[PDB]
């Protein structure tokens, strides 16, 4: 299963309670679940449907936590790896009604999907981007130590994703390491695509 | 356990026996045995002779599984011994230890060294014309042959034929600056004179 | 220490100029210095100024110099929002030395494969504005 | 440079110590508040001793002497 | 205590004339010892409790101002105050001040009425 | 004890409940959940002195505790934390206060005194080298 | 694959035929310690006079030694093809066999030298946990509130860092559930395959 | 299978593979060996010398050492964590293959040192902060140019505080109103009652 | 205000500093002061304590048991966390100290010593 | 709970039928809840008609009295006994000791949740993500080939300066040695239940 | 109590291929009482002039009195 | 600066959409100057005032940005050369338009870049006091003449951070530590009396 060898308590819970709830009530929670996962703030209008709909807050909290968790693993697949025919199928040994598992499939599967991945693939990185890359090129003419130096460098500024930013000077030997190096790991990049592509992609 | 050790290219899924009853027995001696043909395993086995047990028969099976699985933690590694290491270094630090930890920035600094004496240093430049922009394993490549860093070699003498030789590292003037100099600052240069005169 | 300071002030003005031998020896015994300490210097001068020269070409004026490069290639494989990637990542290190502190700062950058062949294209441009130098 | 915007005093005795049941000895604190650069006003804080105050004070009388004669 | 010779010698005798005690010769050496130290340690139990700052130096110089960028002609004097400031065990910081010749008679005015206000105090027994 | 095992008891029962509820999503949690999982605002402890009116108040004193200028006290703070904190320290003074020599008193400030009077009565580069060797 | 010997570094190493192989062997000695501990001029001027050849002749065979160790273990070039890179040299059989002898030696211990190098990122060092129950306040004098205090030490440049964290015992049931899932992908036919095929 | 010393779990696989190294030493320098690890556990230093002298006896490697070490330390730590008996621990010892005169001498150790290992590690047991402890100064202020005559007393407050062993104590140096000192006296001493009837 | 409360200066010299005002303005400022002396005098007091590096703005504790840890299972030490709020250079900083039983015991025989001193001036 | 002599002479004066009649004493003490509890710093709370004949020194007096007592009875969590006892011994009637104790219980519940909200935490560790990753190759070293994980924890707390996120990464023995951890403290938490 | 100078041109930058700018930039050491401080300033060719003609007033004021 | 696309190309072409050539004109002047920050305000303003979807405005944005950069980058001289840049499909009058809004700025934004360069901490104002020092603490009567230096001095905001931007320090200089200095600056001015250097 998507869920995995044994089944999360939480989703557990949740798939038991789904037999007492009005399927208004779960299309509206289900619009807070998905759209907490593409980082919107609900916490003001998750609490006015509860008490609209009379649910305790222990009650709202697991079914929440529940639909949160059932989302996430399946939204994490690749659509080679879960599809239509058995998400529906998986779904149903919860014995989770079948008109909710058509709700639930149709945000796995239907046009909500590919802002969902994009979402989703923001969260690979770890480490901060470049944000900004600026240079200027420079002749020293003359300075205190040499009447005349006549030497290029290159001053650069970084601005990364971070927010902080970094302003340093290069020596034109050290401009060849860098520019040697860039297209190395360039060259190498390519060669383990094509590692991947002919032994994991079969 | 020895089946997982050995990672013989099958999509190997299956259960360890956590003391189960028959049926999840029965299923998983199902399992094994479909797996062992893919394994090119030389001998056969039975569902039926699992539950049984026919130690007799399973020796040879074994064999088979403890040799292979031998084999590959002597490639790959054992990785309980790491762990177990892992966890003395946590607290624990033999003489061997603290002086590897002494010693390490000096040791450092000679590879360094040698990385500068021989670094690659760009021998070619290549020509500005006939662009080579056509894609971006042509570009890359063009870059690194500048560093003598090479249809394979076809593609590469038709890349060189696009570059000149060199032999300077730093780019330093022949003083040919005076040509931005005066171009274009000049008359700012003539500017200033002039004012910085009649003020004084 | 005054000897010291002082041959220091000799070579420092032998750069400045880039003194030819001959003159030299004439500036020395201008200052009235006997002949075998000017011919000393002049020997001295001749070989290990010219490396001494272009030793002080290079220096830099500003307060913060790039100093080592370095690289790390990894492939991704999953992370807790997307399973079976297959995507190549480079992590650079810029060690970059703030000689007003005498301090080494370490910057860490990724690069997924397009972002990695933007930067290349940037430094593409600057070395075609070096080359217009020459 | 800086420039004074408020001068304030104390006098006091410390009396007592975890370490030295008598203390009592006087002293002098002033606090001093100064405008920065673009108008930034901080203060500081600092204690005198009952003979450093004497010196502080005969200094600024020496100041005001001079500043007559210039 | 800070003990005066009546306390001391009271004190050190007391210890003499107990089982295992001190002797008056021991008792004359410690008394000697704590005439010269005791002004030593007195002040350092003075810096041990002191965790504000304290003045350790004052500088002081008067220039004639004369001339500036745009002022083609000044006169007016100057004073210009250097305060030297650390915590007990730190490094010091510097505070430079200037001062025209009527904030130095304010400041001097201010400074007479500290040495007032102990006067008073003072005077206030008789 | 009976004391202690009625309190371990309380605590044990404790932990259940909050076990027996999941983690939700900070973004979904209502404002029950924001406390229990910790992404609830706590508000520091702050005090701010109050005015109240004295009963033995007389003259002109008693003329401005008896009009609007004095306001109503715990309406003197504008926030509800705030407003509490000053309230539970202002009767902890008052308690301190009332749970709390003449000559002996007066002994300690003559001898204070007299170590004011004794303190008092002790008024009773090629750059250098170029400056160096030719602009010195 | 092979190592692209560069002509400065085959010049260099044209000095190792030049001399008897007993020399070369204290050359691959004072290589490798050099490696171990670091660099010590002093020496190459004492066997310049033994030999009779300049200091530089002596610092250049020997940092050109290193270099070709530190190449090979870096790439883990195999024996053959360490042969046919080293072939380029013409020197005789007898210090073709000394110098793959000398790699194959000390590859292992060069490349944990070498791994030394990568870019230093903060890591895992340990972690520290106490069960605390809150029972009162200056505020509110009876209460449980049962909370996990967290101290995560780290690592990074050899420093080491100490953060002091809490969570509440249903987040700590969320935490130990997604790094489970972490472990668990490591299992997955999809990781398996790279590291079956990657290699 | 679940065993007391290791907190009513299964045994790590770890543990288990290195009890098999724990066989491989003679049964009167396991428990010599036993000794130098608890040593180090009652904060007594430990003999890398000695360790290494005696386990040269079964020719062990370093990373035979490095694992002997962490899993009688694991051992002992664990079953003081959870207060087993030296009784326990020999029969459940043995149901993981340790042979029974290695499994007495190992028991007969813990054994002496039970006690003394649990007021070690209470004290040992996670802390966020330490009072090293309190300087104070009582002033009377005399006369101001903001108050023309005060006559009120002020207390200065030094605390030392430790935030790991072997550090020195950061100090917090602060200034208080003689009402503000008042309160929080009153407070601590409130504190300080509930303390008390909790132990 | 500040300064005439300072000062302590007599009622007559107040009203010849007012002669200038009108009339109900130097009659609301007279009032003023006699209904808020004490308090301003306070305010005062409060302020020469902060001719000081810092000072303690204000403070809170909590009471925990600590029931097990990674070191001992059955833990259950009691433990005061203290939360100091100390002004300096013109900020608030955030202090903490935990106590167990007996260093908390130190704490407060140290400030009993000092409150002697206190009531011996207060 | 203690209670200074300035507290229990306010409550004596409550207690009079002379100074306060059975409305005014509901009319002030409902006025003693709303300044405790409203966000709105109601300046004429105690502007009720019906209290303008109370002598505006003693009314204002009375008024703190009750808001003290009120949050020292809500800090000790005091019980209708403990409530019934004190004020009886203020020489209430039983008509004003239900009346105090049934606005006292009308309240209970949000005076609870205000003394609550008031302190300073550490840290609060919120979620946790993950990165597997296969390391290839650096620049000084070919054929690494070892995962290692990259650990995010989301922390969200502003009692003291603090930065969201904290980030490390760990190899595939240092996740297990964490993981480990985590379970460890989950048991823990499990044997606490049982008390 | 030190200076250090360095005079060159701008001849590109990434917002311009060709540029052609003098630049004049200056470390000053400052001393601060017990320690030092370096001060990094760039001046453009006008503000050199301008730099160097009140400098020169200095010298002549710093030359007469009265 | 890397070359246009035909995404870009129509994203250019949503100014036919837009109300008029002179809002065609502001965004082709603000989208040069604006910052990325800049262009998320810039987008907001676009969207209201072209009333096209914000992935239209966004990328129209960018189109310009990157166009106009380009050619200020260049410094492409004529119309021939910008008309050149332009793919022969688009819509000619809206071409034309963009030609000649060009010509116009291109002139000033050689200028507005070259400002805005990165560089060291610039100089914003310079001060001097000449004073004579009259007397000390330590000699009763002195006569030593002294300059007081005042330089105000801003650095990029970007490396600032929570520091303010610009700052001021003053430097104290005796006529020694001045002589000194002027030898080394009037270096740089003769030799450039004559236009070129020594």
């Amino acid at each position: 299963s998507f869920l995995g060898a044994q089944l999360p308590p939480e989703v557990a819970a949740m798939a038991r309670l789904l037999g007492d709830l009005d399927r208004s009530t779960f299309r509206k929670l289900l619009k807070f679940v998905v759209s907490s996962l593409q980082g919107e703030d609900c916490r003001e209008a998750v609490q006015r449907l509860g008490v609209s709909a009379n649910l305790p807050e222990e009650q709202l909290g697991a079914l929440l936590a529940g639909m949160h968790t059932l989302l996430q693993q399946a939204l994490r697949l690749p659509p080679t790896s879960l599809k239509p025919d058995t998400f529906r199928d998986q779904l149903q040994e919860l014995c989770i009604p079948q008109d909710l598992v058509g709700d639930l499939a149709s945000v796995v599967f239907g046009s909500q999907r590919p802002l969902l991945d994009s979402v989703a693939q923001q969260q690979g990185a770890w480490l901060p981007h470049v944000a900004d890359f600026r240079w200027r090129v420079d002749v020293a003419i003359s300075t205190s130590a040499l009447a005349r130096s006549l030497q290029p460098s290159v001053l650069m500024q970084l601005k990364l994703s971070d927010g902080s930013a970094y302003r340093f000077e290069v020596p034109t030997a050290k401009f060849q390491e860098l520019r040697y190096s860039v297209a190395l790991v360039l060259k190498e990049m390519a060669d383990l695509e094509k590692r991947c592509e002919r032994r994991l992609q079969d | 356990w020895c089946i997982t050790t050995c990672n013989f290219d099958v999509d190997v899924d299956l259960l360890f026996q956590e003391n189960s009853t028959i049926g999840q027995k029965i299923a998983l001696s199902e399992k094994i045995v479909s797996v062992l043909p893919r394994m090119k395993c030389p001998h056969q086995l039975e569902p039926h002779q699992i539950q049984g047990m026919d130690f007799i028969h399973i020796f040879p099976v074994v064999q088979w599984l403890v040799k292979r699985a031998i084999e590959t933690k002597e490639e790959m590694g054992d990785y309980i011994r790491s762990y177990s290491v892992s966890q003395f270094q946590k607290t624990y630090s033999l003489p061997e230890d603290d002086d590897f930890i002494k010693r390490k920035e000096k040791a450092i600094k000679t590879v360094v060294d040698l990385s500068e004496v021989y670094k690659p240093r760009r021998k070619y430049k290549r020509h500005q014309g006939a662009e080579e922009l056509l894609d971006e394993e042509s570009r890359i490549h063009a870059t690194l042959l500048e560093y003598g860093r090479r249809a394979e070699e076809q593609r590469i003498q038709s890349l060189m034929t696009k570059m000149t030789a060199m032999a300077n590292e730093e780019s330093r003037l022949t003083a040919s600056s005076v040509g931005q100099i005066v171009g274009l600052c000049s008359a700012e240069i003539k500017q200033i004179v002039s004012e910085y005169a009649e003020k004084q | 220490h005054l000897v010291l300071e002082t041959i220091s002030f000799i070579l420092e003005q032998a750069v400045y100029h880039n003194v030819k031998p001959a003159a030299l020896q004439q500036q020395l015994e201008n200052i009235h210095l006997r002949q075998d300490k000017a011919e000393a210097f002049v020997n001295t001068w001749s070989s290990m100024g010219q490396e001494t020269v272009e030793k002080f070409r290079q220096r830099i004026l500003a307060p913060c110099k790039l100093e080592t490069v370095g690289w790390q290639l990894n492939l991704q494989m999953a992370h807790s929002a997307q399973a079976k990637l297959k995507s190549p990542q480079a992590v650079l290190q810029l060690g970059v030395n703030n000689e007003d502190s005498k301090s080494l700062e370490k910057v860490l950058v990724e690069f997924s494969h397009k972002e990695l062949f933007d930067f290349y294209n940037k430094l593409e441009t600057i070395q075609a504005q070096l080359d217009s130098l020459t | 440079t800086n420039q004074l915007v408020d001068f304030q005093w104390k006098l006091g005795m410390a009396v007592s110590s975890d370490t030295c049941r008598s203390l009592k000895y006087p002293y002098v604190a002033v606090m001093l508040k100064v405008a920065d650069h673009s108008g930034q006003v901080k203060t500081k804080c600092f204690e005198m001793t009952i003979p450093q105050f004497q010196n502080f004070y005969r200094q600024f009388k020496e100041i005001a002497a001079v500043i007559e004669t210039v | 205590a800070d003990m005066d010779f009546n306390q001391l010698e009271a004190f050190l005798t007391a210890q003499t004339k107990k089982q295992g005690g001190i002797t008056s010769d021991q008792a004359a050496v410690i008394s000697k010892f704590w005439k010269s130290h005791k002004t030593k340690i007195r002040e350092s139990l003075m810096n041990q409790s002191r965790w504000n700052s304290g003045l350790r130096g004052l500088s002081w110089r008067v220039d004639g101002k004369s001339q500036s960028r745009h002022s083609a002609q000044i006169h007016t004097p100057v004073a210009i105050i250097e305060l030297e400031l650390g915590k007990y065990g730190q490094e010091s910081e510097f505070l430079c001040l200037e001062f025209d010749e009527v904030k130095v008679n304010q400041i001097l005015k201010t400074l007479s009425e500290v040495e007032e206000s102990i006067s008073t105090l003072i005077s206030q027994p008789n | 004890a009976g004391d202690s095992a009625i309190l371990l008891r309380a605590i044990g029962s404790q932990i259940r409940d909050q076990l027996a509820l999941p983690w939700v999503p900070p973004h979904l949690r209502t404002p029950k959940l924001q406390h229990l999982q910790g992404s609830a605002l706590q508000k520091p402890f702050h005090a701010s002195r109050l005015v109240v009116p004295e009963l033995s108040s007389r003259g002109e004193p008693r003329e401005f505790q008896a009009s609007p200028l004095l306001l109503p006290v715990p309406t003197q703070v504008p926030q509800p934390v705030g407003r509490v904190a000053s309230l539970l320290e202002h009767h902890a003074l008052q308690l301190c206060q009332q749970t709390g020599t003449r000559a002996q008193r007066q002994r300690l400030q003559k001898q204070l005194t007299e170590h004011l009077r004794q303190s008092w009565g002790l008024l009773g580069s090629r750059f250098t080298h170029s400056e160096k060797f030719t602009f010195h | 694959m092979l190592l692209e010997l560069s002509e400065e570094h085959k010049e260099h190493l044209a000095f190792l035929p030049q001399v008897d192989s007993a020399v070369v062997a204290e050359f691959g000695r004072i290589a490798v310690e050099f490696l171990r501990r670091g660099a010590n001029p002093k020496i190459y001027e004492g066997a310049a006079r033994k030999l009779n050849v300049s200091s530089d002749t002596v610092q250049h065979g020997v940092e050109g030694l290193t270099y070709l160790l530190t190449e090979s273990s870096k790439l883990m070039i195999s024996e053959l093809d360490f042969q046919d890179s080293v072939f380029v040299l013409g020197f005789s059989e007898e210090l073709n066999k000394l110098l793959l002898q000398l790699y194959l030696d000390n590859r292992k211990e060069i490349r944990t030298i070498l791994s030394e190098l990568a870019p230093s990122l903060p890591s895992y060092h340990n972690l520290e946990w106490r069960l605390d129950v809150q029972l009162a306040s200056r505020s509110l004098r009876q209460q449980i509130k049962p909370a996990v205090t967290i101290k995560l030490h780290l690592n990074q440049n050899g420093d080491h860092n100490t953060k002091v964290l809490q969570t509440d015992p249903a987040t700590l049931l969320h935490l130990v559930q997604q790094l489970e899932q972490a472990l668990e992908e490591m299992k997955t036919n999809h990781c398996r395959r790279v590291v079956r095929n990657i290699k | 299978m679940r065993f007391r010393f290791c907190g009513d779990l299964d045994c790590p696989d770890w543990v288990l593979a290195e009890i098999s190294t724990l066989a491989k030493m003679s049964s009167v320098k396991l428990r010599l060996l036993c000794s130098q690890v608890l040593k180090e556990l009652l904060g007594q230093g430990i003999d890398y010398e000695k360790i290494l002298k005696l386990t040269a006896d079964a020719k062990f490697e370093s990373g035979d050492v490095k694992a002997t070490v962490a899993v009688l330390s694991f051992i002992l730590s664990s079953a003081a964590k959870h207060s087993v008996d030296g009784e326990s621990l020999s029969s459940e010892l043995q149901q993981l293959g340790l042979p029974k005169e290695h499994a007495a001498s190992l028991c007969r150790c813990y054994e002496e040192k039970q006690s003394p290992l649990q007021k070690h590690l209470r004290v040992c047991s996670l802390r966020m902060n330490r009072l090293a402890g309190v300087g104070w100064r009582v002033d009377y202020t005399l006369s101001s140019s903001l108050l023309q005559s005060v006559e009120e007393p002020m207390v200065h407050l030094r605390l030392e505080v430790a935030a790991a062993p072997g550090t020195p104590a950061q100090p917090v140096a602060m200034s208080l109103s003689a009402d503000k000192f008042q309160v929080l006296l009153a407070e601590l001493k409130q504190a300080q009652t509930l303390m008390s009837s909790l132990g | 205000f500040k300064a005439i409360v300072g000062k302590n200066l007599p009622d007559e010299e107040i009203f010849q500093q007012l002669n200038q005002l009108n009339s109900l303005h130097q009659e609301t400022i007279m009032k003023c002061v006699k209904s808020r002396k004490d308090e301003i005098k306070q305010a005062l007091s409060r302020e020469i304590v902060a001719i000081s590096s810092a000072q303690l703005q204000d403070f809170d504790w909590q009471v925990k048991l600590a029931l097990s840890s990674d070191k001992i299972a059955a833990l259950r030490m009691p433990l005061l966390s203290l939360h100091l709020d100390v002004k300096e250079n013109g900020e608030v900083k955030p202090y903490s100290i935990e106590m167990s039983r007996e260093e908390l015991q130190n704490l407060i025989q140290s400030l009993e010593a000092a409150n002697k001193v206190v009531l011996q001036l207060k | 709970m203690e209670l200074s002599e300035s507290v229990q002479k306010g409550f004596q004066m409550l207690a009079d039928p002379r100074s306060f009649d059975s409305n005014a004493f509901t009319l002030l003490l409902r006025a003693a809840f709303q300044s405790l509890l409203d966000a709105q710093a109601d300046e004429a709370v105690l502007d009720h008609p019906d209290l303008k004949h109370i002598d505006p020194v003693v009314l204002k007096h009375c008024h703190a009295a009750a808001a003290t007592y009120i949050l020292e009875a809500g800090k000790h969590r005091a019980d209708k006994s403990t409530l019934s006892t004190y004020l009886e011994d203020c020489k209430f009637d039983r008509e004003r000791i239900e009346l105090f104790c049934t606005e006292y219980q009308n309240n209970k519940n949000s005076l609870e949740i205000l003394l609550g909200s008031i302190g300073r935490s550490l840290p609060h560790i919120t979620d946790v993500s993950w990165r597997l990753e296969y390391q290839i190759k650096t620049n000084q070293l070919h054929r690494m080939y070892r995962p290692a994980y990259l650990v995010t924890l989301s922390v969200q707390n502003t009692d003291s300066p603090s930065y969201p996120e904290i980030s490390f990464s760990c190899s595939m023995e240092q996740l297990q040695d964490l993981v480990g951890k985590l379970k460890d403290a989950s048991k823990s938490l499990e044997r606490a239940t049982q008390l | 109590i030190d200076m250090e100078w360095k005079f060159g041109v701008t001849s590109g930058s990434s917002e311009l291929e060709k540029v052609g700018s003098i630049f004049l930039q200056l470390k000053l050491v400052v001393k601060k009482g017990n320690q030092t401080e370096n001060v990094y300033i760039e001046l453009t060719l006008p503000q050199f002039y301008s730099f160097l003609h009140e400098m020169e007033r200095v010298r002549t004021s710093m030359e007469c009195f009265c | 600066m890397a070359a246009l696309t035909a995404e870009h190309f129509a994203a250019l072409q949503s100014l036919l959409k837009a109300s008029s050539k002179d809002v065609v004109r502001q965004l082709c002047q603000e989208s040069f100057s604006s910052s990325a920050l800049g262009l998320k305000k810039l987008l907001d303003v676009t969207c209201s005032s072209l009333s096209v979807t914000q992935e239209e405005a966004e990328e129209l944005l960018q189109a310009l940005h990157r166009l106009t950069r380009l050619v200020a980058f260049r410094d492409l001289s004529s119309a021939e050369a910008i008309l050149a840049l332009f793919p022969e499909n688009f819509h000619q009058n809206l071409k034309n338009l963009l030609t000649k809004i060009i010509l116009e700025h291109v002139s000033t934004w050689r200028t507005e870049a070259q400002a805005n360069q990165i560089s060291l901490p610039r100089l914003v104002d310079l001060d001097w006091r000449v004073d004579i020092k009259t007397s000390s603490d330590s000699i009763s009567r002195m006569a030593v003449p002294t300059c007081l230096l005042q330089m105000k001095i801003q650095e990029d905001p970007s490396l600032c951070g929570d520091k303010p931007s610009i700052s001021a320090v003053t430097v104290e200089l005796s006529k020694e530590t001045l002589d000194t200095m002027l030898d080394g600056l009037g270096r740089i001015r003769d030799q450039l009396s004559a236009v070129a250097s020594k």
